[PDB]
RNA sequence: AGAAGACGGUCGAACUUGACUAUCUAGAGGAAGUAAAAGUCGCAACAAGGUUUCCGUAGGUGAACCUGCGGAAGGAUCAUUA
RNA sequence: CCCGCCGGGCAGCUUCCGGGAAACCAAAGUCUUUGGGUUCCGGGGGGAGUAUGGUUGCAAAGCUGAAACUUAAAGGAAUUGA
RNA sequence: AGCGUAUAUUAAAGUUGCUGCAGUUAAAAAGCUCGUAGUUGGAUCUUGGGAGCGGGCGUCCCCGCCCUCUCGGCGGGGCCCGAAGCGUUUACUUUGAAAAAAUUAGAGUGUUCAAAGCAGGCCCGAGCCGCCUGGAUACCGCAGCUAGGAAUAAUGGAAUAGGA
RNA sequence: UACCUGGUUGAUCCUGCCAGUAGCAUAUGCUUGUCUCAAAGAUUAAGCCAUGCAUGUCUAAGUACGCACGGCCGGUACAGUGAAACUGCGAAUGGCUCAUUAAAUCAGUUAUGGUUCCUUUGGUCGCUCGUACUUGGAUAACUGUGGUAAUUCUAGAGCUAAUACAUGCCGACGGGCGCUGACCCCCCUUCCCGGGGGGGGAUGCGUGCAUUUAUCAGAUGGUGACUCUAGAUAACCUCGGGCCGAUCGCACGCCCCCCGUGGCGGCGACGACCCAUUCGAACGUCUGCCCUAUCAACUUUCGAUGGUAGUCGCCGUGCCUACCAUGGUGACCACGGGUGACGGGGAAUCAGGGUUCGAUUCCGGAGAGGGAGCCUGAGAAACGGCUACCACAUCCAAGGAAGGCAGCAGG
RNA sequence: UCUGGCAUGUUGGAACAAUGUAGGUAAGGGAAGUCGGCAAGCCGGAUCCGUAACUUCGGGAUAAGGAUUGGCUCUAAGGGCUGGGCGGCCGGCGCCUAGCAGCCGACUUAGAACUGGUGCGGACCAGGGGAAUCCGACUGUUUAAUUAAAACAAAGCAUC
């Protein structure tokens, strides 16, 4: 549960966790200020993103990221990573000579913010193109949707 | 390529440029200026090819250092200066004034205007920024940045600017029911009234424009150019009111004119 | 202000070795496939081709070929009598 | 035991259903008046089920499998004689 | 003012067959079974009914019709629906927006016809101290932008109720 | 114009291919009277080049004591025609070839809110509170001397100057502000005399843009969302130093007011500190390539897949570094190889569906024998720039010098 | 080296010639010597990588080839015991539970910094290797006192 597990403690540049204190009390009673901002296209910031205590430079809400260029989606297959879920999208290419199609898929890696917790295997996740923050990952998770889930036994 | 290419070819010319194919392998490359070259016009092409005042590119240079050509009240020696949209070229020796605007055929036509009309102009803003010392400024499509604008002016508005004063005289917002002309794409060169507008958070917007003849069409925001208020433009217009007539209709008037003349 | 020059830090042309890989190439001798004018044995298949034929396996043989276990009809037999 | 009926069969036999080059076949039909789903598999005759690589086997051999070159026919069915 | 040979390639060649083949005997069904990619996967969830608007919505052929919730937004009566949504998401169909030049389809253009070229044509006692016009359109596969269509193809909703 | 015929035969129906048959590009062969257009060393040889050329340049407006000319005229003080050279700018464009390169270049769509950019244009250039009516030096051509076999070779002395280099001033404007604030004035509780509040304020530090930072308000502007463009709070502001004219021509004028020479003046050009636009520049999102399983399980101790903290990089990342659990890719064809493959816009032919060819003159990429490297420049990892190595080879007086025509002709 | 033992192996002194026996070293070549690499020399330990043909699938294999190795100063990991709300205990009142506290302990492994005239398995110990041909399959045995081999035996095969 410790936010300080890395070599150097990460700090949100905008916020000022360090504040003076008054007599008969302390600023530690109240939680630290959290900097976040919602996005357009109806991308309302989910509950865990506001009230979470996590700190991430690369999160869609508490970071520098601006989502632009193209808005896409995909499914969830594997989750063995550090804050990355591998997704794959089906698309049918048309061949003129034989007047038919071929099933095709080009899977990519998306970096997921730690605020989203409820993701299982076989559900859709909506992602959007962003800056080349990594060498391979150029997308960020913006929405989580289930697919015949909400009941696991 | 190792940097900025310094030549244009005969085929590299824009299509709406009326340049011949068998005269030369190069073209008069428009040099840098207040307009993107892909939608501008050099002085040589304006005079030699259109007005037929000069027959060779050398002769166009001859009159330029004779300093008989003026643009926006300023004498420019650049033969390849980018005379872009809303540029007025006035020749005092012949006492003629031309307003450079698009015609019904999406072409950079030459339209004669009165000197009094040439004294003022019309420009479109692009962005608003609070520059030095906390005051606003406007950057336009003409790259004529203006200090201390009217605060009521917003993005995509049209500001009247005089040649000598170079200031804001009359501004008009962007709204429905206002006359506008398309500045790109397939509908380039059409005049109509904005009937509708739809927005998209993350892509371009679409403004539906319906002209006087009922030929409705749709256009992108970046190709909208506001000229006048309501149904009356602030400036004169060329033949056809900027209305694109069909292939069959145009040939009908063409044959009628031929028969009447003959 | 500073030329010549020396130490440490990086690709590194090039070099040596080794490994892997691709292509092109010589080679004594050996053994096949291609055409033949039509040279020597008797004749396996075409008839019930006289030991129906073909299939696989095994085995043998101057050669076609022979033999056994099965397996078919391209063997002469939609049939063989209460 | 006899008479039938119903569903699943191995089946003849006749038949201008039909298709097929015909021999023959209710599938070897609904096929140019061309589309119910799909696998394996062929692309003139040889070279050749050969060479080489891989893999299985104690061996014999099995599975996978070319190229160079060469030929105007090889073939299927049917017609009358011998 | 041409023709042949040589070789590469297309149609021929339904002789690679998606369109559009064949497998008893002409080349060919694996001995058979299982099984995963992958392929193809039955009907079934608003269809009619008098709408009136037009002809020969009457039967029949081309049009919207008797989708929400918030200031009924040009401190509170009908002459209003601009925007914060979607009684869900794809595929396809049509339009619209996105289309660097040439070529090609082709508009008009003559005068040596055309291939070509985007030019030229138009009254002239010539003071005629020269008027007008063309230099358009179509297509741009697939991928993505947008507004409708909501047959066809698959998907879920709520069954131990963790249901609106 | 959605087509056959001949060819297995004693002759016929089939299967099946070829022979003829029609266009298409390279050359060969025989002939060839005219004109209008027009392709033309890519194929094996991206192999090597003798020779000649292909990048130079000046306005009234940077610099002009060249015995190369020349007007006024030797009382003046800066004439001009102008070699050459310094200074700034172009040479990274153009043009030839496809060696190399196979999700790579490129073709369609998008972003750089993830960055920069002499060039033209639009702003700004009294915004900051601290010798000027013009500053120091050498270096050019030039003269006079020299070296060898030498170049687009050159040291040492006397000169001269720049819009070249370095330093740098007064003006420009009287003041405000935040702190530190002595001192001075006024008001109220207080029967007392202490406090509670308003103001001036000398004297001190700072008080513009560019940049680095840490903090605050943000129902100034706008986007859908930037940590944005703005305002302040406290510092640095690089001596391998940012900005505030030591620049050059044109026609020449107004004022002596408190003055016989002081101020006021226009038209421009020259590069800037920063912002914008344009030519652009490079790294990016979705979508698309030829043959190949006799290439099936591959990348990863050496960075491969991601996170955290650093480094540079014009900026955003395994570009690099260290610690972290293994991850990613693959029968929807990876990894590998071949290609007589640069890609595409595009070309031949035609019922339709289609099959082939794409260097070519168009738009992008790569190369200049090979791959290495680099200084100036905004933009080079540049070859009509240099260096080193490898083959080739030019001159040599044997001590060295000097090289790349897949640029245009020609061999 | 210690406990224990000894007096250099049936004599001593002096010198340091040739030839010899035993032990070393050698510039530049690198088997040119010789019947023949005989003799000598090279390699040698351990750790981390990497290993071919062929094959009876067991091997070949320490194949071949490469890197490291000292000293010093640190770091990380690898365990044992006891306890769990003056002296006891009749008791609800306690809850060891991401295994916490205290005490005890030996041997290694890995990583890093520093450091020396790049020297470090520093002496000692301690495989040169590869491509082939012939014979015998292999292990074993044999002419004590010149022949250790291809000879003999051997399992297996066959015969009487």
């Amino acid at each position: 549960a410790d936010i300080q597990t890395e070599r150097a403690y990460q700090k949100q540049p905008t916020i000022f966790q360090n504040k003076k204190r008054v007599l008969l009390g302390e600023t530690g009673k109240e939680k630290l200020p959290r900097y976040y901002k919602n996005i357009g296209l109806g991308f309302k910031t989910p509950k865990e993103a506001i009230e979470g205590t996590y700190i991430d430079k690369k999160c869609p809400f508490t970071g520098n990221v601006s989502i632009r260029g193209r808005i896409l989606s995909g499914v969830v297959t594997k989750m063995k990573m550090q804050r990355t879920i591998v997704i794959r999208r089906d698309y049918l290419h048309y061949i003129r000579k034989y007047n038919r199609f071929e099933k095709r898929h080009k899977n990519m890696s998306v970096h997921l913010s730690p605020c989203f917790r409820d993701v299982q295997i076989g559900d859709i996740v909506t992602v959007g193109e962003c800056r080349p923050l990594s060498k391979t990952v150029r997308f960020n998770v913006l929405k989580v949707t289930k697919a015949a889930g909400t009941k696991k036994q | 390529a190792r940097g900025p290419k310094k030549h244009l070819k005969r085929v590299a010319a824009p299509k709406h440029w009326m340049l011949d194919k068998l005269t030369g392998v190069f073209a008069p490359r428009p040099s840098t200026g207040p307009h993107k070259l892909r939608e501008c016009l050099p002085l040589i092409i304006f005079l030699r090819n259109r007005l037929k005042y000069a027959l060779t590119g050398d002769e166009v240079k001859k009159i330029c250092m004779q300093r008989f050509i003026k643009i926006d009240g300023k004498v420019r020696t650049d033969i390849t200066y980018p005379a872009g949209f809303m540029d007025v070229i006035s020749i005092d020796k012949t006492g003629e004034n031309f307003r450079l605007i698009y015609d019904t055929k999406g072409r950079f036509a030459v339209h004669r205007i009165t000197p009094e009309e040439a004294k003022y102009k019309l420009c479109k803003v692009r962005k608003i920024f609070v520059g030095t010392k906390g005051i606003p400024h406007l950057v336009t499509h003409d790259a004529r940045t203006i200090r201390y604008p009217d605060p009521l002016i917003k993005v995509n508005d049209t500001i009247q600017i005089d040649l000598e004063t170079g200031k804001i005289t009359d501004f008009i917002k962007f709204d429905t029911g206002n006359l506008c002309m398309v500045t790109g794409g397939a509908n380039l060169g059409r005049i109509g009234v904005i009937t509708n507008r739809e927005r998209h958070p993350g892509s371009f917007d679409v403004v539906h424009v319906k002209d006087a003849n009922g030929n409705s069409f749709a256009t992108r925001l970046s190709n909208i150019f506001v000229i006048g208020k309501g149904n009356k433009p602030w400036i004169s217009l060329p033949r056809g009111k900027g209305i694109r007539l069909t292939i069959a209709e145009e040939r009908d008037k063409r044959l009628a004119a031929k028969q009447s003349s003959g």
